């Protein structure tokens, strides 16, 4: 099976390099180009660039808002692609995707599931987690994740037992510069008290684990 | 650069019922080899592109026949017979005779189904959360149809703007509903000044608009 | 404009 896996991503200071990896199995890597595509939060599909087997000269092509910045190559013999990227700026926050360009279809067939790279001064910061519970046929309660950077949060509710009825909110940026999330469940009335609720909060930027007991 | 408009921008199709979505390209996207560089891609929300279309009319391996799409020169169709709700996502046509390779903005694709009220929750900010010196208060619109609503905070009787934030979920494929949570955040020192806090929500669903109060300090 | 061909070389 073809497989594509992008790597590398994470917060960096503007002005400053990072490169991506896009490591692949499952088919004869050099004899396929490779293709990068970048989509920013809440916004639609960029092509970042592309480069050529060998067996067609091996030469890379860039979109505009990238020629200089970042070069594209690509290692045959442990079947890798890569992207490499300079002078970053905050506008260059998105999630990159690589994919394997075809033969027949003569476009990104296979993508990858993407890496995200946040270009931006702020510090990293694990989040808050507070109760949203329940009280005066149907209830609702939930967790408050709040103040943390970079994206993303993680969250389940009792270990992924809990998924009927759970709703988790995309982020909002807050004016701080900080984001903040909700997570609610509906559960019937009858299980309050009787099934405990608690709310799995991963936050793999800062390595914070928290879980939130919710009571009535 | 070619300039590739989608229309329309967002479609609510009822299941079962036919969409179309329209590509107009600004030059020609048929080459002198004699093919024609128009894709189509389906964006699942939270997920990967994935290809739909290639060459105009030619499906993916694997894409279900409901798919097809039509066209030449500079204005194409992309046809969805009987959608889905695994069919709920951004659909992006993208041209590759020219550089740079150029998509779409992207057209919505959501459900419409029958219209269902939002069930309205509020919650006052936790013990735990006032002493670090922030009071954040939490409305919840749970499991309502069409996606537009309106809430509206209410701080002893005064009307409150640029204090709060929304956020809305995807459509779920279980019922075909968005919730959406609305958050005022005050200093703890402005929330121990007022008494009575109220989200008021006013959706299709309801008759009349439905308001969740409580007092500071009184349950 | 043969540079959009990821598939053959431009020269």
């Amino acid at each position: 099976e073809v497989q594509l896996v992008e790597s590398g991503g994470g917060l960096v200071q503007p002005g400053r390099s990072l490169r991506l990896s896009c490591t692949t199995s499952g088919f004869t890597f050099g004899d396929y180009a490779m293709s990068w595509f970048r989509q920013a939060p809440g916004k639609g599909l960029e092509w970042v660039g592309f480069i050529r087997s060998k067996g067609f000269g091996g030469t890379a092509e860039y979109a505009a808002f990238v020629k200089g910045r970042f070069t594209i190559s690509r290692d045959d013999s442990r079947s890798i692609a890569y992207l490499q990227m300079t002078s970053l700026k905050p506008e260059d926050t998105a999630v990159y995707y690589c994919s394997r360009v075809g033969v027949v279809i003569a476009t990104a067939v296979y993508w990858g599931q993407g890496t995200l790279v946040t270009v931006s001064s702020a510090s990293t910061k694990g989040p808050s987690v507070f109760p949203l519970a329940p009280s005066s046929g149907t209830a609702a309660l939930g967790c408050l994740v709040k103040d943390y950077f970079p994206e993303p949060v993680t969250v389940s509710w009792n270990s992924g037992a809990l998924t009927s009825g759970v709703h988790t909110f995309p982020a909002v940026l807050q004016s701080s510069g900080l984001y903040s999330l909700s997570s609610v469940v509906t559960v019937p009335s009858s299980s309050l008290g009787t099934q405990t609720y608690i709310c799995n909060v991963n936050h793999k930027p800062s390595n914070t684990k928290v879980d939130k007991k919710v009571e009535p | 650069d070619i300039l590739m408009t989608q229309t329309p921008l967002s479609l609510s199709v009822t299941p079962g019922q036919p969409a179309s979505i329209s590509c107009k390209s600004s030059q020609s996207l048929l080459d002198n080899d004699g093919k024609t560089y128009l894709y189509w891609y389906l964006q699942k929300p939270g997920q990967s592109p994935q290809l739909l279309i290639y060459e105009v009319s030619n499906r993916f391996s694997g894409v279900p026949e409901r798919f097809s799409g039509s066209g030449s020169g500079t204005d194409f169709t992309l046809k969805i017979r009987r959608v889905e709700a695994e069919d709920v996502g951004v659909y992006y046509c993208m041209q590759r005779i020219d550089l740079p390779w150029t998509f779409g903005q992207g057209t919505k694709v959501e459900i419409k189904r029958t219209v269902a009220a939002p069930s309205v929750f509020i919650f006052p900010p936790s013990d735990e959360q006032l002493k670090s010196g922030t009071a954040s208060v939490v409305c919840l619109l749970n499991n309502f149809y069409p996606r537009e609503a309106k809430v509206q905070w209410k701080v002893d009787n005064a009307l409150q703007s640029g204090n709060s934030q929304e956020s809305v979920t995807e459509q779920d494929s279980k019922d075909s509903t968005y919730s959406l949570s609305s958050t005022l955040t005050l200093s703890k020192a402005d929330y121990e000044k007022h008494k009575v806090y109220a989200c008021e929500v006013t959706h299709q669903g309801l008759s009349s608009p439905v308001t969740k109060s409580f007092n500071r300090g009184e349950c | 404009n043969p540079n959009a061909n990821p598939n053959a070389n431009p020269n």
